[PDB]
């Protein structure tokens, strides 16, 4: 669509919003649902907001073009791990009480 | 007359291969609190973000589930200090960034813009930060 | 017886002088002879001691915005700033930030200026075909809206104070440019809206704008450029068709 | 050486300025097809004209039923019935269609509740020929109208194919045959010559307050243009009647306009008297600016003064609604704070009359075309325009009604682009100039740039402008005038004791500084010759030692049995001034004052009258 721009602004926004609203979800009510949430909107969040720094610090047209790739990767692995940790293992919202138990 | 595409290219044209010097910026512009506090909005964000891809990697990659290296940890009596401060600098920059992160939403509201209003915000972020981080570093 | 001697500290810079490389120069200026403003500082020292000191200015009273530079490190205009009265200080002067030198204090604004030409900065209406007939109406409501938006003078204040215009100053706007296009965005008599927001629609001209805010700190007329990017950002999601 | 490189351009039309007469001219012939240049030495706007607060005067009706043969007359009796009446004709019946342009262009006016747009009342302005009460034609922007009014400008001359040239500096025209070929300059950014080949050539370069120490005009109102005729052996007019406004802060000089009496501000001394009820029964503080100002140096000198040193006076406007204040008068609240520390709705603003507008100029016809006066008749310059305040056509004569000059320019600027359409058409072959024209002005410009002498710019600069401001001010006098010639005809001479520093070509502002400061004394010469020459008083011309207006009637009696005076027995007639460049001698002549309309049937001609207000 023409309105892309604007577009992925408000999404933004939204997936901020989101992100916030998880946070009061994963201390009062951890498990599956929450973790697996937070790994989606962890990612998501963190894509976007790597890629305005990119875009702002980054120029030329090469550059630009690895900078997304790289970060593209780094993404994906991101949200692959945290799946993993939270099939494999205890899963976010358990490795936080756990750690701060310490 | 030139349109004002013609002029842009050719502004960068003369200017790139002239011997004209760049008036200096970041290092002689004078900071404020709010600029100060932009930059670092930044900075925990990617911090926070490298954090999260350093722990999804870890998961993939180290020998042991995360169970063991908790106890790796409790066999250690290490100075609840140590432990305490260890936690400030778990949260800190996670406690900043989220309340800011609250006052960048609310600014896309449209509301909040006079300059007064964007220290007293500021501050107000800065007092939340510090209580919510000592609190939670001590439960 | 009993003088009271002020030094200020200028960057300097010779197009003409082969191989020159920018400095600063110093010089002292007894404030009981002379004006309260560092215009009126920079142009005794120009008349009296440096003929050479090279610098843009017109108006003296702050409305042309010829007298643009970064005065103890912040934009501003020097026809309106007040020396400081503190002689234990040298008060640095530099040009515009980030913007090619011309010579000494003179910047090249003439992307600024294509900047604004871009975004049409001029009424249109669908039907053209009466201009010149008879007053357009407008309500003192709908006039109001454009206090704090039509004051501006193209100074470039804002515009060389924000980072993201440091770094992506050719694709961005910036702010000076930005609440002029939503000068025209919100006049009633403007019948292009969708079409002025439709040109925005891409990574740069208006979404480089993280809120830094330095802009709305750095306005001489008390301007708020960055709180009308704020209003742009909302139509931008709310607009259709 | 020729060690500097020299370019020509060739254009149908040429613009030389670009404020408020600058801009309109230049997209009109553009608008009309020719292929012009508008060439500036300051981006668009930077001008003078941005500085206009007040307003620009209108026969709308949205205040009152108004006639714009009314405010033909007001202008008329303004200027002393100096100004030719076919000027002042056209100026005042375009007006309403003038601002209604500005507004359909996108001029953000005040409004009023039906929608419209805002007037308020004026110096010098009235209904029903000067018998119907106050008038409230003045349109405006709160107080900052030239603001808006340049901005706008700008904003639509970016629709057409005009090529601009800006921040260059115009040193003379190219003249061939009594006719313009065009004009000659240097571009400031890369230090090189051009020369302009066109058809017909506009100037509209703004006044000279800056002949005097103490104006409201910007450090760039050096007269450039004024000059540039001068050297072609072309005659100035009227350059000595210079208007004084009333209200220009103490200190700095800025300018507080006269929208601030028209919203109900008033004048007060020391002892608190509002002084102008008494030498102006009537119109109190709105009474003419020429008169006003007097009435202000008297109460001075004569010991009612304010302030610590008793030399200025009082302008109240704390008595008003503080949201009528910032509703109307924002911009010179913002001003009298940075520049006198003072608060509209609490205190008083210090102010005294300044040198602020220059009624005399380049002579033109109510078509904005430039005249030459031969054995007594007008003759049109070939190729030659003029409009602005640069120009004379004369609609403001003796003396300026406030808002009338932000019309004049606008009018005048599409007069010019209207003449030359019907005139002549686009693509014509552009004429031919001798392969060294201009090499004087060049040569002229390499010596200023290398000049090593005894008194340096600045200080002559400061020389001239307290010579004017001692020897022609509100009040004049026989003596004192004829020193201040001996002192600035000796100071023109001192001009080759020059000394400079800067030997760059690139933004050398020293060495242009130097090229206004030879423009800005030819300026004064004539002003101040033309000032000892002329005994009478008229306008805002008083010689205390001619104190009564000398027409070629006494029209204080009836005409009945009255032996008309010779042209060379009274004043009632432009000044004409010539200056030998290389020596600096002034020469002068006078014309007939036009009286004629363009229409008696429709508007009727206005003869002399007592003038009092
Ligand atoms: C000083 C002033 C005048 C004024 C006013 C307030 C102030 C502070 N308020 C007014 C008001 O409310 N109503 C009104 O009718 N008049 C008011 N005035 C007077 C009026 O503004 C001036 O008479 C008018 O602005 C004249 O403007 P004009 O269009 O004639 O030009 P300008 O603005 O002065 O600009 C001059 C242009 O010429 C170019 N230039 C000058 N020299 C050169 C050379 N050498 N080479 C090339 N170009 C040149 C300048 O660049 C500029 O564009
Ligand atoms: C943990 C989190 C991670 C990994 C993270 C990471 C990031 C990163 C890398 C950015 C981009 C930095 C920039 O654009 O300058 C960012 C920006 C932002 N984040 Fe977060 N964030 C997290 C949580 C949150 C929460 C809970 C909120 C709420 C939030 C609100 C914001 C907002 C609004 C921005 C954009 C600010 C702007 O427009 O400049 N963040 N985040
Ligand atoms: C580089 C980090 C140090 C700068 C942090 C605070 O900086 C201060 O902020 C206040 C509040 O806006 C301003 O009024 C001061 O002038 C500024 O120096
Ligand atoms: S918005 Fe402000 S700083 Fe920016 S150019 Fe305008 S007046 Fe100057
Ligand atoms: S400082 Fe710059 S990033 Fe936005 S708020 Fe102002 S334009
Ligand atoms: S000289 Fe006009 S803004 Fe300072
Ligand atoms: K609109
Ligand atoms: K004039």
């Amino acid at each position: 669509s023409s309105k892309a721009a604007s577009l992925h602004w408000t999404s933004e926004r939204a997936v901020s919003a989101l992100l916030l609203g998880l946070l009061p979800a994963a201390y009062l009510y951890p498990g599956p649902a929450v973790d697996y949430s937070l790994a989606a909107a962890l990612t998501l969040h963190g894509h976007w907001g790597l890629g305005q720094v990119i875009t702002d610090y980054v120029h030329g047209d090469t550059p630009i073009k690895v900078a997304n790739t790289g970060l593209y990767v780094l993404s994906a692995i991101t949200f692959t791990g945290l799946c993993y940790f939270n099939y494999y293992d205890v899963g976010i919202c358990k490795a936080v009480a756990m750690l701060w138990s310490i | 007359a030139t349109t004002a595409k013609e002029e842009m290219a050719r502004f960068w044209e003369k200017n790139t291969k002239s011997s004209r010097p760049l008036s200096p910026h970041i290092s002689i512009y004078k900071w404020s609190l709010p600029m100060a506090m932009s930059i670092t909005h930044r900075g925990t964000g990617v911090a926070l973000s490298l954090g999260v891809s350093l722990f999804s990697l870890a998961a993939l990659l180290l020998p042991e589930q995360f169970p063991h290296y908790v106890a790796v940890v409790k066999s250690l009596s290490l100075s609840p200090a140590l432990i305490y401060s260890a936690k400030f600098a778990l949260v800190f920059p996670l406690s900043y960034h989220t309340w800011n992160g609250i006052r960048h939403l609310v600014w896309d509201m449209g509301k909040g813009f006079k300059l007064s209003q964007v220290e007293q915000s500021g501050v107000v972020v800065l007092i939340l930060t510090l209580l919510s981080s000592a609190a939670i570093a001590s439960e | 017886a009993t003088s009271r001697i002020k030094k200020f500290s200028i960057y300097r810079w010779d197009p003409d002088k082969p191989g020159d490389k920018p400095r600063m120069q110093t010089y002292e200026v007894d404030l009981n002879k002379c004006g309260p403003m560092v215009l009126d500082a920079l142009i005794k020292i120009k008349n009296e001691l440096d003929s050479t000191l090279t610098f843009r200015r017109s108006c003296r009273e702050g409305i042309c915005g010829s007298c643009a530079m970064n005065i103890a490190g912040g934009n501003t205009l020097a026809c309106t700033k007040k020396i400081d009265p503190d002689l234990s200080k040298t008060t640095k002067i530099y040009p515009l930030p980030h913007m090619y030198v011309v010579k000494d204090l003179v910047p090249d604004l003439s992307n600024f200026y294509a900047q604004y030409k871009s975004i049409e900065p001029y009424l249109k209406k669908k039907d053209e075909s009466k201009q010149g007939k008879e007053q357009y109406l407008q309500s003192i409501e709908d006039r109001q809206k454009l206090d704090g938006l039509y004051e501006c003078i193209l100074c470039a204040c804002c515009s060389t104070s924000c980072p993201s215009y440091w770094w992506n100053g050719d694709k961005y706007l910036g702010p000076a440019v930005l609440m002029q296009a939503y000068r025209w965005m919100i006049d009633s008599r403007d019948d292009y809206t969708e079409e002025r927001l439709a040109q925005l629609q891409d990574p740069f001209s208006l979404y480089r704008c993280h809120t830094i805010m330095n802009c709305t700190r750095t306005c001489p007329k008390g301007l708020n450029p960055g709180k009308a990017i704020a209003e742009i950002k909302k139509m931008m999601a709310t607009y259709k068709e | 050486s020729t060690q500097y490189p020299v370019v020509d351009h060739e254009f149908d039309a040429v613009v030389v300025g670009a404020g408020g007469a600058g801009l309109r001219a230049a997209f009109g012939l553009s608008e009309a097809g020719f292929n012009t240049a508008c060439v500036t030495k300051l981006f668009p706007t930077r001008s003078h004209t941005v500085a206009a607060q007040g307003g620009i005067n209108a026969a709308l009706g949205n205040m009152e039923d108004d006639n714009w043969r009314w405010h033909f007359y007001d202008t008329v009796k303004g200027s002393d019935w100096l100004g030719d009446q076919d000027a002042i004709h056209y100026m005042t019946e375009q007006a309403p269609a003038a601002v209604i342009e500005l507004e359909n262009y996108g001029m953000p006016f005040s409004r009023t509740e039906e929608g419209k747009i805002y007037q308020r009342a004026f110096g010098g302005q009235s209904l029903q020929f000067g018998k119907g009460g106050q008038a409230h034609r003045c349109c405006c922007v709160a107080d900052r109208t030239g603001h808006s009014l340049l901005h706008t400008l700008y904003g639509r001359s970016l629709r057409y194919d005009t090529s601009y040239f800006v921040e260059y500096f115009a040193l003379d025209l190219l003249m061939e045959n009594g006719e313009c070929r065009g004009v000659i300059a240097l571009c400031i950014e890369d230090g090189t010559i051009h020369r302009f080949r066109a058809k017909n050539t506009v100037i509209a370069t703004g006044g000279y307050g800056r002949t005097y120490f103490s104006c409201t005009s910007a450090h760039t109102s050096t007269g450039d243009g004024t000059a540039m005729v001068t050297r072609a052996g072309l005659p100035c007019q009227d350059l000595e009647f210079v208007q004084f406004h009333p209200t220009g802060i103490y200190g700095a000089g800025c300018l507080i306009t006269e929208g601030c009496r028209g919203e109900g501000g008033i004048l007060i001394n020391s002892q608190g008297e509002r002084f102008m009820e008494r030498y102006a029964p009537v119109a109190k503080d709105l009474a003419s600016r020429d008169v006003v100002s007097r009435s202000m140096t008297i109460e001075i000198r004569e010991g009612r003064g304010c302030g610590p040193e008793k030399d200025h006076v009082y302008l109240q406007l704390h008595h008003l609604p503080p949201q009528q204040l910032a509703t109307r008068l924002p911009g010179i609240s913002e001003t009298a704070m940075i520049f006198a520390g003072v608060d509209v709705t609490k205190e008083p603003i210090p102010v005294l009359p300044t040198v602020h507008y220059n009624m005399g100029g380049i002579p033109t016809n109510y078509k904005g075309q430039v005249i030459t006066h031969v054995n007594g008749e007008d003759k049109v310059v070939p190729g030659l325009y003029a409009c602005g305040e640069a120009a004379s056509a004369s609609v403001h004569g003796a003396n300026r009604l406030g808002a009338n000059s932000l019309l004049d320019l606008v009018v005048f600027g599409r007069a010019c682009a209207l003449t030359i359409a019907e005139t002549c058409k686009p693509g014509e072959p552009v004429p031919s100039i001798k392969p060294n024209a201009g090499e004087e002005s060049v040569a002229n410009l390499d010596k200023l740039r290398f000049a090593d002498g005894t008194i340096r710019t600045s200080e002559a600069r400061l020389n001239m402008q307290k010579t004017m401001q001692s020897h022609a001010a509100v009040f004049r006098t026989g003596s004192i005038l004829q020193e201040g010639c001996e002192k600035l005809s000796q100071i023109y001479r001192d001009l080759a004791h020059l000394k400079t520093f800067d030997r760059g070509i690139v933004w050398n502002t020293d060495l242009v500084e130097t090229l206004e400061l030879q423009n800005l004394m030819l300026c004064a010469l004539q002003t101040i010759y033309g000032a000892e020459a002329r005994k009478e008083s008229r306008g805002a011309h008083a010689r205390e030692d001619y104190k009564l207006r000398i027409d070629e009637f006494d029209y204080s009696k009836p005409l009945q049995g009255q032996q008309k005076r010779p042209f060379e027995e009274h004043w009632r007639k432009h000044t004409l001034s010539y200056v030998d460049v290389k020596s600096g001698k002034v020469t002068l002549k006078y014309r007939p004052v036009i009286d004629r309309t363009l229409n008696e049937e429709d508007c009727s001609s206005v003869p002399p009258a007592i003038r009092s207000y």
